[PDB]
């Protein structure tokens, strides 16, 4: 069980981090987002990161599944 | 034209004290009078400008349903500011806020900005906890304090304006 904490732990750290980066670039390119190519930029990165998050509560749920057994 | 800087923030407290609804009222400057409760941990973000510098403000919304709690050290981990909000009218939840900082302090130590919010000023008739024992608290955990309404905006401006204003 530890050992299984350890795995989960390392596979979110990873998903923050992407989440938190993806943000981090949307919110750049719209300091500046004064043309129409760049707005269809941050409508993708804007995708990106809700497809993101949305695995990040997937994982969530998966972790709390996985917790609920018996070790 | 500045230079942009992120910084993720980690929203603690008891279940339904208003820590969506204080991001909810920041975010689209709107209430919600029927409660949803937060189910694990939620994401938003919004910019903000200062003097020189630029801030994303990154905002980790987390549940405070007890199912959820073994979740919330790693959102703590993750985020250099924690705002630990209690509710003005429930005395358990203002003395459950010496157990969320001592866990924001076991995940950061000192490498945290921490902001104690004493939100639902709008309950006047309610209040279970004075502006002063707040302040007095906050002061003896060196941290920051704030009291806010989310139903009526009071000080919520100012809450995330204090906290970008304390950002390196
Ligand atoms: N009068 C008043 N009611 C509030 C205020 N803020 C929140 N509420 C109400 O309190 C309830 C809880 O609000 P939430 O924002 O969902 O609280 P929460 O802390 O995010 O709850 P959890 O996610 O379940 O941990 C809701 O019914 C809100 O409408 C406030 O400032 N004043
Ligand atoms: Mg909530």
């Amino acid at each position: 069980r530890k050992h299984l904490e350890e795995v989960l732990e390392m596979k979110q750290e990873a998903l923050l981090a992407a989440i938190s980066e993806k943000d981090a670039n949307i919110a750049l390119l719209e300091l500046s987002s004064s043309k129409k190519k760049t707005q269809e930029e941050v409508a993708a990165l804007k995708r990106e990161k809700d497809r993101l998050v949305q695995q990040l509560k997937q994982q969530t749920q998966n972790r709390m599944k996985l917790m609920a057994d018996n070790y | 034209g500045n230079p942009l800087r992120k910084f993720k923030l980690v929203f603690l407290g008891e279940q339904s004290v208003g820590k969506t609804s204080l991001i909810t009222r920041f975010m689209y400057d709107s209430f919600d009078n029927t409660y949803q409760a937060t189910i694990g941990i939620d994401f938003l973000s919004k910019t903000m400008y200062l003097e020189d510098r630029t801030v994303r403000l990154q905002l980790w919304d987390t549940a405070g349903l007890e199912r959820f709690r073994s979740l919330i050290p790693s959102y703590i981990r993750d985020s250099t500011v924690a705002v630990v909000v209690y509710d003005i009218t429930n005395l358990n939840s203002f003395q459950q806020t010496s157990k969320w900082i001592d866990d924001v302090r076991t995940e950061r130590g000192s490498d945290v900005i921490i902001m104690l919010v004493g939100n639902k000023t709008d309950l006047a008739d309610k209040r279970q906890i004075t502006i002063e024992e707040g302040e007095q608290r906050a002061k003896e955990l060196s941290v920051m304090f704030i009291e806010t309404s989310a139903k009526t905006g009071y000080n919520v401006k100012q809450l995330f304006r204090r906290v970008a204003s304390a950002l390196p």
